[PDB]
RNA sequence: GAUGUUAGGAGGGCAAAUCCGCCGAAUUUAAGCAUAUAAUUAAGCGGAAGAAAAGAAAAUAACUAUGAUUCCUUUAGUAACG
RNA sequence: UGUAGGAGACCGAUAGCAAACAAGUACCGUGAGGGAAAGAUGAAAUAGUACUCAGGAAUGAGCAAUUAAAUAGUACCUGAAA
RNA sequence: UCUUAACCCACUCGUCUUGAAACACGGACCAAGGAGUCUAGCAAAUGUGCAAGUGUAUAUGAUUCUUUAAACAUUUUACGCA
RNA sequence: AUACUGACGUGCAAAUCGUUCAUUUCAAUCACGUUUAGGGGCGAAAGACUAAUCGAAAAGCCUAUUAGCUGGUUAUUUUCGA
RNA sequence: ACAUCUCCCUAGUGCAGAUCUUGGUGGAAGUAGCAACUAUUCAAAUGAGAACUUUGAAGACUGAAGUGGAGAAGGGUUUCUUGUCAACUGUGAUUGAACAAGAGUUAGCCGCUCCUAAGGGAUAGCUGAAAAGUGUUUAAAGGGGUCCCCGUCUCAAAAGGGAAACAGGUUGAUAUUCCUGUGCCAAUAGUAUUAUGAGUUAGAUGGUAACAUAUAUAUAAAUGAACUCCUUUACAUAGGCUUUAC
RNA sequence: AAUUCAAAAAUUUGUUUUGUAGCAAUAGUAAUUCGUAAUUAUCCGAAGUGGUAAGGACUAUCCUUGAAAAAAGGAGGGAACGGCUUUGUGCUUUGCUACUCUUAAUACUUGUAUGAGCGUACCAACAACCGCAUCAGGUCUCCAAGGUUAACAGCCUCUGGUUA
RNA sequence: AGCACAGUCUUAACGAUGGAUGUCUUGGUUCCUACAGCGAUGAAGGCCGCAGCAAAAUGCGAUACGCAAUGAAAAUUGCAGUGACUGAAUCAUCAGAAUGCUGAAUGUAAACUACACCAAUUCCCUGGGAAUAGUGGUACUCCUACAGAAA
């Protein structure tokens, strides 16, 4: 909707910094990944 | 079987009273000295419908009989009786319609 | 809160806020747009802090 | 008609009756009645049960960060007096 | 870049001024990584671990000194009492388990319990 | 007997293997099933401890008598119930 | 049971705790709940594929090249059958 | 050894079934997994020790204490069965 | 949702499509909020409906319930054999 | 790393089958099939490569009961710019709701926020082993006046009630929200000054009446307690008629 | 309305001139030039149809009569009532006349003396929802152009959208 | 620069496909031994955070992949930085100090960062000077004490 309450808009931000892939660097020293369209967050 | 049809009538889910619109209980003036000693008399200022029986009510207002101003009541009404006809209660109230 | 962040912004720096607008982002953060008054002229200030 | 109970009627989802619960943190608080279906919420008990050993097991203690029960652990067998110290270096 | 015991000696004031001058250097730290800089990125970690640093050194500070005022008087607030157990804080005191009636008193020191040898 | 943001304190919840109160089935067995059986079990609900409960004779015996409680070995698949 | 030790004529990755792996995770369910798969290069990657040639690119080839071994090339042990 | 030939012979296995090559059922294929066990109490058989006895129970005792959670030991009416 | 027993019927769909058709100011339709829960609810009553689940919902446990019945029930040689 | 046949202890010990379990795999097979929704064509650009990327030109369709604007539930960064093509985008694909890198949501006035309704959850009791079931049923219970008077608490509307906002402009992506203009609404403490008008030498006038009257930077100001009595809030359906706006 | 002139009262009626009534043209839109932002010119005289929506006044219908409060307002009532100075115990008697209201501004003290927190992207199905998915299914509300016409039907057309 | 029919079937060698088999094993397992309760002094649990470059898992809590102190004790490193010549870098120990919002959750609430009421509150300086709308308190039941109200 349009309209959240803040605790789910917060949650629904926290979903999506979640995604965010492994970092570049770090593979030089992923399995688990949220994608919308058709796995929902559900929560 | 399972609960007959009218057992399921009896219990209190939705066959519950069809309530919103009613104008609230219809029940006369309660009994005190006043009343038991003599007469008062009252105003019906209003007759009004009821969702709920035929007959209608009547809005009747006494004066209170310790406190200053005046206080209304709701009592079923006789048949002949009218807006703005003063109605009388008690012991010694004269027989006479709607009294 | 929108009246600490305009005391904190006079404190911090030599501003004075004629108006705050705030929001709520996605990422966790707050976003307040400050509004200078006249008192000062912006682009000076704004080249000291960066 | 058009709006059957296959397709046509999973078609009219609208509206979640569970949300996400304060106690839990899974998605089971009944919006209607007020109440957790994974906890009891306005009730104080936690909600177990013992016919699903599964439930327990998946919110039990030590599952969780144990921020005060993790940090007693090694007191007893230490037994430092209170408030005391190592002597300086 | 500073160690807690060369701190650990000053006045309360300067201590807090420290401090306060820690953060503000922190603050320019941040502004630097706001903006397109990254040579002093590195920098922060430093700045913020002496903070912590310098915070730790009047905390303590504060609670000796407030130990100290509030010695004897059988009242401490509830912060400075034992943190103990709750089940050991409920518990009796030793002395009170201990204590007896006077008979079993006279009884215990009449007839002690005795060590003694045989043929 | 009320009343008190009066002064000092306490209880609530989580955790259960063992532990203590309740409340309480049935699948089952009987080649069916109704008493019995499953079982003073499972589920339900309350409460503790490092163990608990029990405990200092309104006991057993019928002997040359024993002698708080618990547990083991046993009596015993017996007396007995059905 | 929780936690810490010690063990074994126990199992050996379709077994054994469901779970040797980022497992009560992913995933599914309105919900109570249900609930996985997936270990192995080499002695050493502080040996992880340089260089040339053909390719838009993937890739390929080499008179070129790490290794004892690359038909061990990151699908990395062995490598059966269909 | 394998390979085709050639003469002669030769029906889908498993299966329940009086009687299956069956117009009975199960089997697309392959790989790995995959089913008369363990305890209790009883019996006979047979082995083994002792023999009107037998078993050393629970338990105690030991310079027994990696193995050993086993072995060893048991002052001239305990109990089982006989 | 009547008829075409039309299309589709390894669908465009675990009830869809075309044409035909019934219904429209009321015993009218819809939204959202709210009420009633499993031998229970609810039913202008079909044993209908209660999340693709109904002559007794869904979930887990008692529970590896139970089955005089079906299927399966694994190396060789040798001897006697219903 | 492996044996043990010297002897012998020990076992989750030997498979073709269980519509067995699990994992893999064929013939069927380059087949069934990729058929709704009127239908596309030419030239140019980009690129390794264009029937389905972009641009122009045609031809067409949707046809204000719209594939157009807005919005609700649900979704949840799907938005935008910049990259871009491992996999996906059931044909192709330089496209893309995919992947990667950054970026974006600004309110006194729009909502929520406040009120009560169908109702919910609790307090007093009382039951009940408890769990719970009930909601004033033996209440010393929450507020208002200044010792008197009222009097369950609390949640329940994003479409009921409801203090106040509009126009133009502006960004890659927001706007009744930013910018410019113009307003409006709500607060606006005590004390002292000032200025604004009233009334007074403790409360104005007019109007026969229905009723009217403060135009001060501002219509501010027209004594009033307890206690009362109203009203607005605030309401169905049908049918026509009429007025204004678009 | 302001203004003008003519006829008035110790401040009116008649006639003229203005202003898109202020907001308002500086803002929009269609044009027109010059730089490569700047100017100019335009922006208004009559009327009909009745498609929408609101209102008004109503009439009829009902064995159906069509929420509540928060909040606000009005009235009845007549409690309370100069200021300053002062003897005596809020009260009493003496002496004096600029006082009581009320907006707005200002200054000073009083915690820092003006506007809290939260929502605001985008889709809303044609691919963003649900239906195991880019599924011819299902999913709430408002806006409603021209011709034909009883017609918000059906046919074709404009705005806008698309040519998948 | 010639020759082979094709298909179908079978055979062998060399391959693909696949992950069985064998070999491992920082895991399981069972038994034995040992201790063994946490909480209004705010637990378990859940959220929300926190890194220079950082997603989860791990760790930790606004001092935030760690602070102090003690014992080891020279490096830590993917880049960047930071370190010795021993309270500096790294571990381990872990008692001091610190422990967001919640959650029994306890001021009224709850799909709310909504709402009360009473204290204004805090720091520095040796009795003063500064800050900050911030910070505390305020559940239900009970017990001992006390209080002023009733018989």
């Amino acid at each position: 909707g349009s309209i959240k309450r803040f605790r789910l808009k917060q949650r629904l931000g926290k979903c999506r910094r979640q995604n965010r892939p492994v970092p570049h660097w770090y593979r030089l020293k992923n399995t688990k990944r949220r994608h919308w369209r058709r796995t929902k967050l559900g929560l | 079987g399972r609960v007959i049809r009218g057992q399921r009538k009896g219990r209190g889910s939705i066959f519950k009273s069809h309530n919103h619109h009613r104008k609230g209980a219809a029940k006369l003036r309660h009994l005190d000295y006043c009343e038991k000693k003599g007469y008062i008399k009252g105003l019906v200022k209003d007759i009004i419908h009821d969702p709920g029986r035929g007959a209608p009510l009547a809005k009747v207002i006494f004066k209170r009989t310790e406190k200053y101003g005046k206080k209304e009541e709701l009592i079923i009404a006789s048949e002949g009786m009218f807006t703005g006809q003063y109605i009388s209660c008690g012991t010694k109230a004269p027989l006479s319609v709607g009294n | 809160n929108k009246k600490n962040i305009k005391k904190s912004v006079k404190n911090l720096f030599g501003i004075e806020c004629d108006k705050v607008n705030v929001l709520n982002t996605l990422n966790g953060d707050k976003k307040a747009y400050v509004r200078l008054s006249g008192e000062h002229d912006a682009l000076e200030v704004a080249n000291k802090i960066g | 008609g058009k709006a059957g109970k296959g397709t046509g009627s999973f078609g009219k989802r609208n509206g979640k009756t569970h949300f996400l619960c304060l106690r839990c943190g899974k998605r089971s608080y009944h919006l209607q009645k007020k109440k957790c279906a994974s906890c009891g919420y306005p009730s104080a008990k936690k909600r177990r049960f013992n016919w699903s050993v599964k439930a327990k097991r998946r919110n039990t203690t030590g599952t969780g960060r144990c921020r005060y029960i993790k940090t007693l652990r090694r007191k007893l067998k230490n037994k430092f007096t209170e408030g005391s110290t190592p002597k300086p270096k | 870049n500073v160690k807690a015991y060369e701190l650990r000696t000053l006045k309360k004031k300067e201590l807090l001024d420290k401090l306060d001058e820690l953060k503000k250097e922190l603050s320019g730290l941040r502004i630097s990584k706001a903006l397109g800089n990254s040579a002093k990125n590195s920098k922060i970690h430093g700045v913020r671990k002496n903070v912590a640093r310098v915070l730790t050194v009047y905390n303590q500070k504060r609670k000796m000194e407030l130990r100290q005022l509030y010695k004897n008087k059988k009242f401490k607030p509830y912060n400075l009492r034992k943190k103990l157990t709750k089940n050991k804080r409920l518990q009796l005191s030793p002395k009170q388990k201990a204590a007896m009636t006077l008979r079993q008193k006279k009884k215990v020191q009449n007839f002690p319990q005795r060590k003694y040898l045989v043929v």
